[PDB]
């Protein structure tokens, strides 16, 4: 019944303040632990810290020094700060409400438990890089349908060129085609801008024209890219 | 650091968890796929969140001396992911870390030929003085490809920038390769190839300026 | 008329005195594990049935607290605590300085403490650096926690207990020899002294367990009707009061804690036993006694102890002496176990008591040869009877406030010898009849 919703920079320079915040949709946020977890590319994921429903925060003792987490109470949102970010602070950031559990094992009055935290209901994730570099809006220029197998099928495309940084959103007819859509994988050129292209198989019948216009969306560079395909 | 297991299609997986414990302990079990939400498959030892399936399940501590062992039965094509095992015990104190990251690998898979397209330079990128040429591979498994590019019959071997094959919705892998070129160049050679080598098997496909 | 004297041989007249008694036990086998202290290497066998013989008519003035069998049994138990000793490995070159941590469980409080230290190997010139865990009450520190040393090492020598020799009392019964008899006093109601009316004759006493106990006595026998109150001496509070139920409470003891034995050889045939690292959880042992049984027998004492004193009667906790009598101190399974019984005395919800483990005792107030009670392995839980209880007055006819006390454990025999006294026969008579001899 609760669902969780991540929204942040994307881009943050480093020896800068992070922040993102987590929107809560199914209940109070004074009810349930909130807690943030990162997944840096080539390590494991990390837990940082949490906030209980009474306010109190803990943090992990590696980054206790830079981090602060907050609770907002008009809004069903938590922030999460982070100081003096680095490179190493590049991650996909997600949050998630924990539930304190507490195992006992021997008497109560003597001590004997201990509690322990997990974490049912995450979040999707808001990638966040950290790099000194500016950020650059996508080129899109259309690929045009090659006329491609057998029919029905051919396939036409749109080229996402040389952007910074991660990631990019494309739909199609403003999500009105779902059918056929395959984006691909972004590649870091040694330019140091990503670039990846989308492709939708429609039938040589279909075509055309049905006006097939893709709609790019890069939300570090505030730039929405709508181009029309045609042969 | 990750650890690698490799189980066959439809059979059952355990895996073992890092750290055991020194005294009575509730694990949890994390299923992660790259890029994706974690999902807990397990929070107390035994205790699944409702809409986990029953296949899944955690060993537990009855008696002690027993290990954390996740059991996955009728291994299938979408449980290939991270499995993270959390640790709480009574003697150590606050388990901040989780578990090393369990790279689970699903073997016996049916092999797809990749399904490779090769798209010439856009007219409005040949317009801002540049070319690309766009050589997209889909649906292949095992997710492990050579890009060569070939300029008539010479081998181009210059701006090409290839992406490792990354999984899909299908559970097959897609790579993309980009040769980047003047628009010149794109159109002083007869035709451009794409050479996408597959396991033993080689796909090609050429473009030519029109 | 002419009255002559005449000598008659086997008289039933006795007059109290005090003789060497002798330990008697009936025949237990003892086969897998054997030779506890009590029984020894040899007992004599009881009677397959002993004679208790009820001397009808007698009326005998009794007194416990001037009992000899008491003072023989205490310096009996001493002696042969003794003897056990002596044979047994002596841990004089355990007193190196330790190297000691505290063991790892949950921030809440730490007793228990894993402690490394240099030990002198078999051979002479070599050392070995080895670990063991102790007890805070074993241990003291040297300087700082860096480091410490055992409790003892400054005041006196230690020497371990044979792990074959076992603590748990057996029945023994006490002998008289011949021309000497022992009377039971047979009377239901019996005060500690005075005269009783219903006295029967025995050579050997029934089945005393010797159970070591503080506070609280542990698998007593239960004075029959209503619960006997004894004193040498109620008006003066410096004088112990035993206390003898009726109804049993019974008293569940347990060390959770799953501890492992190390050997380790400190010597030519010489094996110290340390105690290993703890497997699993970190629990405190404890006694659990029940709330509503403990109420009602608690209660059933005040209302017997108005019977001489008679008016407001209080319970506070041991308030003077060691932490070997303020605490219920007794044997569990091997381990000595030292309860905090101020919960009891403060006046199914079962009232749990804190009880904390000592390894090296000095019981009897002994001076001198300090003895370490090897580590026990695995889970220990016993489950005793608490029979009777031994209190003090603080020292007016406003409130009264009695505390628990072991002051003396010479109280322990007493309360199973009250019922017991030593007399010597003297079987020469002489008295008057028309009868002489031929001239
Ligand atoms: C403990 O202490 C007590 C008290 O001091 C002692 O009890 C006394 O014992 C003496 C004997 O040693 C008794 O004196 C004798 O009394 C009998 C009793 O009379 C008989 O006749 C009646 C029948 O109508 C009846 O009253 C009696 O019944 C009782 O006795 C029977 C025994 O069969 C018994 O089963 C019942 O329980 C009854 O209680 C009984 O039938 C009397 O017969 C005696 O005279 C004979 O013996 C003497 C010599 O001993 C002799 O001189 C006579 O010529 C005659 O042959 C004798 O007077 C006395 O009654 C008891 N009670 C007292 C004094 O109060 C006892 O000795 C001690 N016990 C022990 C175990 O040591
Ligand atoms: C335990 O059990 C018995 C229960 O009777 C008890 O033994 C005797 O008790 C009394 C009282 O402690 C002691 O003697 C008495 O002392 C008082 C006070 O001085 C006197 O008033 C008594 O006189 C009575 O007896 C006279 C006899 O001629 C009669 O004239 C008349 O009946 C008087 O009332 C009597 O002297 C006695 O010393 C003890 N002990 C013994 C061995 O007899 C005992 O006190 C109880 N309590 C304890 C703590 O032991
Ligand atoms: C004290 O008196 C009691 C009862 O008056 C006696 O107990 C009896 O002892 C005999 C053995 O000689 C048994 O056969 C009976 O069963 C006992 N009676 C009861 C009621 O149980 C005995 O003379 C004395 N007490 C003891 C312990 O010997
Ligand atoms: C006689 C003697 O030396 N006794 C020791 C002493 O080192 C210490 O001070 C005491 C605690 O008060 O414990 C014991
Ligand atoms: C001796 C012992 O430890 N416990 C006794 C047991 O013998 C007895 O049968 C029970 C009453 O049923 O009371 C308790
Ligand atoms: C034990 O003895 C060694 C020398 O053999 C010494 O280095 C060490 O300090 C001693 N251990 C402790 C805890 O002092
Ligand atoms: C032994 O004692 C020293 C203090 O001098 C301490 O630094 C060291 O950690 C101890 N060693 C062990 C193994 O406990
Ligand atoms: C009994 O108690 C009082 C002290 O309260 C004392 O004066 C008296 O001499 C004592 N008598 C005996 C026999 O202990």
């Amino acid at each position: 019944q609760v669902q969780l919703q991540e929204s942040g920079p994307g881009l943050v320079r480093p020896s800068e303040t992070l922040s993102v915040t987590c929107i809560v949709s199914g209940g109070s946020i004074s009810n349930y632990y909130w807690t943030w977890i990162r997944q840096s590319p080539g390590k494991g994921l990390e837990w940082i810290g949490y906030i209980s429903d009474r306010e109190t925060t803990t943090y992990n003792p590696s980054l206790n020094s830079r981090a602060v987490i907050s609770r907002d109470t008009s809004k069903n949102q938590l922030s999460l700060q982070l100081r003096s970010v680095t490179t190493a602070d590049t991650a996909i950031y997600f949050c998630a409400t924990a539930r304190r559990g507490q195992r006992i094992y021997g008497v109560v009055s003597f001590g004997e438990f201990f509690y322990y935290y997990y974490m049912d209901v995450w979040g999707k994730g808001t990638a966040v890089t950290v790099s000194s570099a500016s950020t650059k809006g996508p080129s899109v220029f259309p690929l045009a349908p090659s006329s491609s197998t057998s029919g029905g099928t051919a396939a036409l495309g749109c080229l996402v060129k040389d952007y910074f940084p991660e990631p990019v959103t494309v739909s199609w007819n403003s999500g009105a085609l779902t059918s056929g859509v395959h984006t691909f994988p972004a590649v870091l050129q040694s330019s140091g801008l990503y670039s990846l292209s989308s492709v939708v198989t429609v039938p040589s019948s279909s075509l055309g024209t049905q006006t097939y216009i893709c709609n790019v969306n890069h939300k570090p560079s505030n730039t929405k890219v709508d181009k029309k395909v045609e042969p | 650091y990750v650890s690698p297991l490799s189980v066959a299609l439809g059979e059952t997986a355990r895996i073992s968890c890092g750290r055991q414990a020194l005294g009575s302990r509730a694990v949890q079990w994390y299923q992660h796929k790259p890029g994706q939400a974690p999902i807990l498959l397990i929070y107390n030892n035994q205790d699944r969140p409702s809409g986990i399936p029953e296949r899944f399940s955690g060993t537990p501590d009855i008696n002690f001396g027993t290990t954390a062992t996740l059991t996955i039965s009728g291994v299938e094509v979408g449980d290939e992911a991270d499995y993270y095992c959390h640790m709480w015990d009574s003697r150590s104190g606050f388990s901040w870390s989780f578990g090393g990251a369990t790279r689970l690998t699903v073997l016996s898979q049916p092999k797809a030929a990749p399904s490779v397209t090769l798209f010439p330079p856009s007219s409005e990128e040949l317009q801002a003085n540049k070319a690309t040429l766009v050589c997209l591979i889909s649906d292949f498994y095992p997710g492990a490809v050579t890009v060569a590019w070939k300029a008539d019959s010479s081998p181009v071997k210059a701006g090409v920038e290839t992406t490792t094959p990354s999984k899909q919705s299908n559970n097959k892998y897609a790579a993309s390769s980009y040769l980047s070129l003047t628009p010149e160049q794109w159109k002083s050679h007869k035709s451009y190839s794409c050479q996408v080598t597959h396991e033993g098997s080689t796909v090609e496909k050429t473009v030519a300026p029109t | 008329e002419n009255l002559w004297v005449t000598v008659y041989y086997g008289v039933p007249v006795w007059k109290d005195a005090e003789t060497t008694l002798f330990c008697a036990s009936d025949a237990k086998a003892y086969d897998t594990e054997k030779r506890n202290v009590w029984a020894t290497h040899c007992c004599v066998p009881t009677d397959p049935n002993p004679q208790e013989i009820v001397l009808e008519n007698v009326t005998e003035n009794f007194n416990m607290w001037k009992n000899n069998m008491v003072e023989q049994m205490h310096t009996d138990i001493i002696s042969l605590w003794d003897q056990s000793l002596k044979p047994c490995v002596k841990l004089t070159p355990l007193c190196v300085t330790l190297n000691c941590t505290d063991v790892n469980a949950t921030n809440n409080t730490e007793e228990i403490k894993n402690c490394s230290f240099n030990i002198t190997t078999e051979l002479r010139d070599k050392k070995k650096k080895v670990y063991a865990l102790f007890y805070k009450l074993d241990v003291v520190p040297i300087d700082d926690n860096n480091s410490y040393r055992l409790i003892n090492c400054n005041t006196s020598a230690i020497t371990q207990a044979c792990p074959k020799v076992s603590f748990e009392p057996i029945p023994i019964h006490y002998c008289a020899p011949a021309g000497f008899a022992i009377l039971k006093c047979n009377d239901k109601k019996f005060n500690g002294t005075g005269p009783c009316k219903n006295v029967s004759t025995v050579q050997c006493t029934h089945g005393i367990k010797p159970v070591v106990s503080t506070q609280l006595l542990l698998n007593g026998s239960l004075a029959e009707e209503e619960i006997i109150i004894r004193s040498e001496n109620i008006t003066n509070n410096a004088k112990t009061i035993i206390v003898q139920l009726n109804e049993s409470v019974e008293i569940n003891c347990t060390r959770p804690n799953n501890n492992t034995r190390k050997s380790i050889r400190i010597g030519p045939g010489q094996w110290f036993y340390a105690t290993g690292d703890i497997i699993g959880d970190i629990r405190q042992a404890h006694c659990n006694i029940s709330r509503t049984k403990w109420n009602k027998t608690l209660q059933q004492v005040a209302k017997k102890l108005r019977e001489h004193f008679n008016k407001t009667i209080i319970f506070n906790p041991s308030s003077g002496g060691d932490l070997e009598i303020t605490t219920h101190s007794f044997n569990c399974g091997g381990e000595f176990f030292y309860c905090n019984t101020s919960e009891l005395f403060n006046s199914n919800n079962t009232i749990t008591l804190p009880c904390r483990i000592k390894q090296i005792i000095n019981m009897w107030q002994r001076v001198g040869q300090a003895m370490y009670a090897p580590p026990i392995e695995g889970k220990i839980r016993c489950t005793s009877n608490i029979t009777g209880l031994l209190l003090t007055r603080d020292g007016n006819n406003n409130t009264e406030t009695f505390r628990p006390g072991g002051g003396d454990m010479r109280d322990n025999w007493r309360s199973e010898l009250y019922k017991y006294k030593v007399v010597k026969i003297e079987p020469l008579g002489v008295a008057p009849t028309r009868c002489k001899r031929r001239v």
